[PDB]
């Protein structure tokens, strides 16, 4: 499985530029597929969605009118095109992947990454960062506005992890729920409300920064960011 | 037909030394399961409304 | 009142269902047919004349996409699994000719036709089989022709008036097997000589399952 | 005299036994959900809730036919009334023609299929609600000696109250596209579907002979049905026509058809609402099954 | 030693028939006539799960209680959610003549066979998102009648060639084959603790297998004619067999005789499903007459029907918790009781 995603670069203000994201490995026909965004210096946030047989397509609010996504199955290619790059859309935009049938791991794969230069329920992240020293436990507490809990007893709250250089990686889909390649030292534990990610024992990989994002509706906002450092 | 009939009976001599049990110690045996577990059995006992995943 | 996720997995599920009505459509026009018999009897040269269970066969033919289930190589019960076969368009059963005098070995001195003919009145009056037509093939008359002279039929069929010319033993075979069937009006029976050849029974089997798709028509419209 | 009591009889009779008739039929294809994916069904739905409706407008005009023709709450419920009634009765012929048609649709493409509906049904209804929006819009019901009638057009708008227009062409345009064409299309799908089942019979004995002697059987019990149904009312309607066109026979002929056969006439074209279900969704055996079962 | 052998078969044969004679002190009867027969319950439906298109031969539920597979002879097998009917997966199968489905106890796995006499068993939880078989198990000279997951990398099978048969998964290989019936054997059910499960066969005979040793321990007869379908009590100590006489039956391990006859004057159709309740007391059971009559185990009182269907029942499960029961038809039809 493989996302490796081209296009992007300088584009002059005003402009337009169309990003391409080609997928290999899996079964791309049968899978959503969502844009994220990343500043160089500021944290991730959701800029687009696409649903397999696409009937369903969600913008931010921030680039609606002016982006637009599109996918071509036979190809197994993923677009998105954009148009007046306003400046604050200098980031880097990552690919990932979704299904969401019951007990799926949705933002389970994430893109290498495309780097971009033109010249709501709330999650906060207070930690900035914290120093972590190896073979330690550590927690990253995640705070909401509205409670992520419904009635069908699911909690939409998603982990991630990004490497220094490296794509976010699914850690825990659900509030508890853990990911395909992840070892089991990592652990999730919410509340209506309030959100904690357990790690039992610091290693070599973990270092890096921790990001939580809902999923209650399709507002897709990510948090802060907490970034461990050793 | 020989060896047909060797494996033929000692199956049934097999079947035959099997150390049984009383009839109404079984059935006695089954009902202490059935008044061990009814509480928890939504089919013969309905659940309440607002419990039921299918209403 | 349900969340993104949902929404989500509706909409899968919505994919799943054209999907699946897509594919019954398509299996719905394509035709069904069992083929039975004796083994001995033509049903390798029916299957090879088309082109460790079930060897289902497809071929196509003037539009008509065929299934032609062979079982045959089921030594289980047959009263198990028939009723998997209830709905097949018609049912072809294969018959050898030359099995009146054929060595009488079915069980130990069991003439050949006479199996033949109790299994197709196993198939005909089946509970499964009521308004499903049947197209029996008398196979291997050529060996019934250079057969008939050097014995007669009163060894198989006595009550024969003894008449044994060629166009009288097939006619009177042809008879005794539609005899069995003992529901008409519900049911045709299609017996088929031409020769040892193609070209000529995969067309009878066409014919044969026109006039049960023209009958089913009917039925379904309600005017029959 | 004694006979409009027996006449109101029958209007209930034949409307009790519509209701019924219909409300099995519509609760059986309600049980066979999904509508097994055939044309057929779906118009024959829609044609049962159409002469439901047929039949259950027919208490109405057995009280005002009870009254001696008198009409006893003239308000919108006249405008509604004429509303159903000539909505009904002008779909209730158009899903029986399309009845013939996807028949001979379905036979004579059968091994085609093997190589919409609701538009169909909306277009049907449409085109009846078009029709019967005149008895709807200038129905214009008047008093005239303490009593009123449900009648149409009464006042002389124009084009003279009895010439063609404002009552000359209202209950003849009924001819033209409730019978005329209703039958002319009924009997030429049937005709072809007995010419094209007749090329396969031509064993012929158990399997071409008897299935296409029950096949006519079929399609000769449906047009009959429809014409001896349709033909009284129309005819006593007709007569109209030429009466208030050309023709004066009035003498102890117009009054006395009138004041006979008109009411046995309309409940023997309502009668079609209830032998419709029993030939198009009781006499197939796989609305028999369920049938045996629910009873 | 012709017939000295035959004749010590009769002779043990009647050794045992007596020692099963002396284990009945009593009918069953009689010491459980003393407790009252709940039941009187219908279960209306809450879900129907359309979207078959041929007749349903055979489902399972999963260990969730939660997701269920479903078996139809149009080469599809649909995970459902009996929740939200929804369609998870739906497998398109190389031979249609589907008459038996599995889950694996994991969630990962789903187990398909009939008259090709080769059990496919298919991976769920793929990385590349498409469902894909994972190997077919082809050893049978019959076609396959039942097939129940041992644990993630075991089955267990019941061929119409007398013969049950244990495999390795990964290997694709008979670890172990059971044999000693004389008919098809047409039902599987295995025990919760793994290590038994009985097997009716078309012989009018039952009979109870090791799985480790690999060989017959019990053998059940009382019937007239072909068993179709058999079930554990959640014990394990006992289990109840549906045959094609309109005739079910409950077996005692321990006792090794029946104790129980579920029978009635009105019933003359055989029987395709038999399952228990999550305490065993009710033994719902599928039979022919397009009805699955929720049977009491204690008493013989018929406690229910379940006369949704509008075709003969051919599948019919309850969940692990026993919420829900899932009857399966030759409707195309699923309807979720509770
Ligand atoms: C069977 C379908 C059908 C067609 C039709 O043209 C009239 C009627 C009908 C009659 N109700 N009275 C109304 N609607 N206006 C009455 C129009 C009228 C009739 C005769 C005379 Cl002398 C004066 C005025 C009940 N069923 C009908």
């Amino acid at each position: 499985v493989q996302l490796v995603e081209s296009g992007g670069g300088l584009v002059q203000p005003g402009g337009s530029r169309k990003l391409s994201c080609s997928a290999s490995g899996f079964a791309f026909s049968s899978f959503g597929m969502h844009w994220v965004r990343q500043a160089p210096e500021k944290g991730l946030e959701w800029v687009a969605y696409i649903s397999s047989g696409s009937g369903t397509i969600y913008y931010a609010d921030t680039v609606k009118g002016r982006f637009t996504i599109s996918r071509d199955d036979p190809k197994n290619t993923l677009f998105l095109q954009m148009t007046s790059l306003r400046s604050e859309d200098t980031a880097m935009y990552y690919c990932v992947r979704s299904i969401y049938y019951y007990g799926s791991s949705p933002f389970d794969f994430w893109g290498q990454g495309t780097t971009l230069t033109v010249s709501d329920i709330v999650m906060t992240q207070a930690t900035s960062s914290v120093p972590v020293t190896p073979g330690e436990s550590v927690s990253i507490s995640c705070r909401s506005s509205k409670s992520l809990l419904h009635s069908n007893g699911n909690t939409y709250l998603y982990w991630f992890l990004q490497r220094p250089g490296q794509s976010p990686q699914l850690l825990i889909y659900r509030m508890s729920n853990l990911a395909s390649g992840v070892p089991d030292r990592f652990s999730g534990s919410g509340s209506g409300t309030a959100f904690t990610l357990t790690i039992s024992r610091l290693e070599a990989e973990d270092v890096g920064v921790y990001y939580c994002m809902q999923h209650l509706e399709y507002p897709l906002t990510f948090g802060a960011g907490t970034k461990l450092e050793l | 037909s020989i060896a047909q009939a060797r494996k033929l009976v000692e199956q049934l001599k097999m079947e035959a030394n099997i150390d049984r049990i009383k009839v109404s110690k079984a059935a006695a045996d089954l009902m202490a399961y059935c008044e061990a577990h009814a509480k928890e059995d939504p089919l013969l006992t309905p659940v309440p409304a607002s419990e039921n995943p299918f209403r | 009142t349900v969340s993104a996720e949902d929404k989500a997995a509706a909409e899968r599920s919505k994919m799943i269902d054209k999907n699946l009505r897509e594919d019954g459509e398509k299996a719905a026009r394509e035709v069904k047919l069992l083929l039975l018999g004796a083994g001995e009897s033509g049903k390798n040269t029916i299957v090879k004349q088309m082109k460790t269970g079930i060897v289902e066969t497809h071929f196509t033919f003037k539009d008509l996409h065929f299934k032609m289930f062979d079982v045959g190589a089921q030594r289980s019960e047959r009263k198990k699994w028939i009723h998997c076969f209830e709905g097949v368009t018609a049912i072809i059963f294969c018959v050898a000719l030359s099995a009146y005098d054929l060595v009488l070995a079915e069980d130990e001195e069991m003439n050949r036709m006479h199996a033949s003919m109790k299994l197709f009145d196993s198939i005909c009056n089946n509970k499964w089989f009521t308004d499903t037509s049947i197209i029996l093939f008398l196979n291997k008359k050529d060996l019934f022709e250079e057969k008939i002279t050097h014995s007669p039929l009163t060894i198989c069929f006595p009550e024969y008036t003894g008449a044994n010319k060629y166009d009288e033993a097939a006619s009177y075979i042809q008879s005794k097997f539609e005899d069995l069937n003992k529901r008409k009006d519900t049911k045709e029976i299609y017996t088929h000589f031409t020769c040892s050849t193609d070209t000529k029974n995969v067309q009878f089997v066409f014919d044969a399952v026109t006039d049960v798709i023209i009958k089913n028509n009917l039925k379904d419209c309600g005017l029959f | 005299a004694r006979v409009r009591i027996l006449i109101s009889v029958v209007y209930w009779v034949v409307c009790a036994l519509g209701l019924a008739g219909n409300l099995l039929v519509l609760y059986l294809m309600k049980s066979m959900q999904g509508w097994r994916k055939s044309s057929i069904n779906l118009f024959v739905t829609n044609l049962a809730l159409t002469d439901f409706q047929f039949v259950l407008t027919l208490p109405f005009w057995a009280v005002e036919n009870a009254l001696d023709f008198k009409w006893p709450f003239g308000k919108a419920m006249c405008k509604i009334v004429s509303m159903v009634t000539s909505m009904n009765m002008y779909a209730s012929v158009f899903f029986l023609t399309a009845m013939s048609v996807t028949r001979y649709h379905s036979v004579a493409s059968a091994l085609k299929s093997h190589r919409s509906a609701k538009a169909l049904c909306v277009w049907i209804w449409a085109l009846a609600a078009l029709a019967s929006l005149p008895s709807a819009i200038f129905s214009t019901t008047v008093k005239v000696m303490g009593e009123e009638l449900c009648l149409v057009r009464f006042p002389d708008k124009l084009l003279g109250r009895d010439r063609q227009f404002w009552l000359g062409l209202y209950h003849s345009q009924k001819v033209l596209l409730g019978f005329v064409l209703p039958l002319g299309i009924i009997i030429l799908c049937y005709l072809l579907l007995v010419r094209f089942i007749a090329d396969r019979r031509a064993r012929p004995t158990g399997a071409s002979a008897r299935r296409l002697s029950k096949v006519t059987k079929s399609v000769t019990i449906v047009v009959l049905s429809f014409f001896l149904c349709w033909l009284p009312n129309q005819a006593l309607t007709t007569w109209s026509i030429l009466i208030k066109f050309n023709a004066v026979p009035f003498s102890q002929e117009y009054f006395l058809c009138q004041v006979y056969a008109f009411p046995v006439s309309v409940c023997l074209a309502h009668s079609n609402s209830c032998l419709n279900p029993v030939l198009y969704c009781l006499v197939r055996r796989e609305f028999r099954k369920a049938l045996k079962s629910l009873l | 030693e012709l017939d000295q052998l035959r004749q010590e078969a009769e002779q043990l044969k009647n050794q045992i028939r007596d020692a099963r004679k002396a284990c009945a002190d009593a009918t069953l009867s009689q010491i459980t006539n003393n407790i009252d027969p709940v039941g009187r319950i219908q279960m209306r439906t809450r879900r129907t799960l359309r979207g078959h298109l041929a007749k349903i031969y055979a489902m399972h539920w999963g260990t969730d209680s939660r997701l269920l597979v479903s078996a139809s002879q149009d080469g599809k097998l649909i995970i459902w959610d009996s929740y939200t009917t929804n369609k998870v997966h739906a497998i398109p199968l190389r031979s249609s003549w589907v008459m038996t489905c599995a889950y694996a106890p994991s969630g990962n796995y789903v187990a398909c066979g009939g008259l090709d006499n080769i059990c496919s068993i298919y991976n769920l939880k793929t990385r590349e998102g498409n469902v894909r078989v994972s190997r077919e198990l082809a050893g049978h000279t019959g076609y396959l009648s039942c097939c129940r997951f041992l644990d993630d990398n075991q089955i267990v099978t019941s061929s119409g060639d007398t013969t049950c048969a244990l495999w390795d998964i990964e290997t694709g290989q008979q670890t172990t084959t059971f044999t000693g019936h004389t008919g098809d054997v047409m039902s599987l059910s295995l025990a919760p603790d793994t290590r038994l499960f009985v097997s009716g066969a078309c012989d009018a005979s039952a009979k109870l297998w090791d799985v480790r040793e690999g060989m017959c321990r019990q053998t059940f007869t009382g019937h007239e004619s072909d068993i179709n379908a058999i079930c554990f009590f959640p014990n394990g100590n006992a289990f109840a067999t549906g045959s094609d006489d309109a005739t079910c039956r409950l077996f005692d391990l321990r006792a090794d005789q029946e104790l129980m006859t579920y029978s009635h004057d009105n019933i003359i159709c055989g029987i395709t499903s038999v399952s228990f309740s999550k305490s065993g007391r009710l033994l719902l059971a599928g039979y022919d007459d397009f009805n699955c009559n929720v049977w009491d185990a204690l008493k013989a009182d018929r406690a229910g029907v379940l006369a949704g269907h509008d075709n003969r029942v051919s599948c019919l499960g309850v969940t692990d918790d026993g919420m829900a029961v899932a009857t399966g038809s030759w409707d195309s039809f699923l309807k979720i009781w509770n």
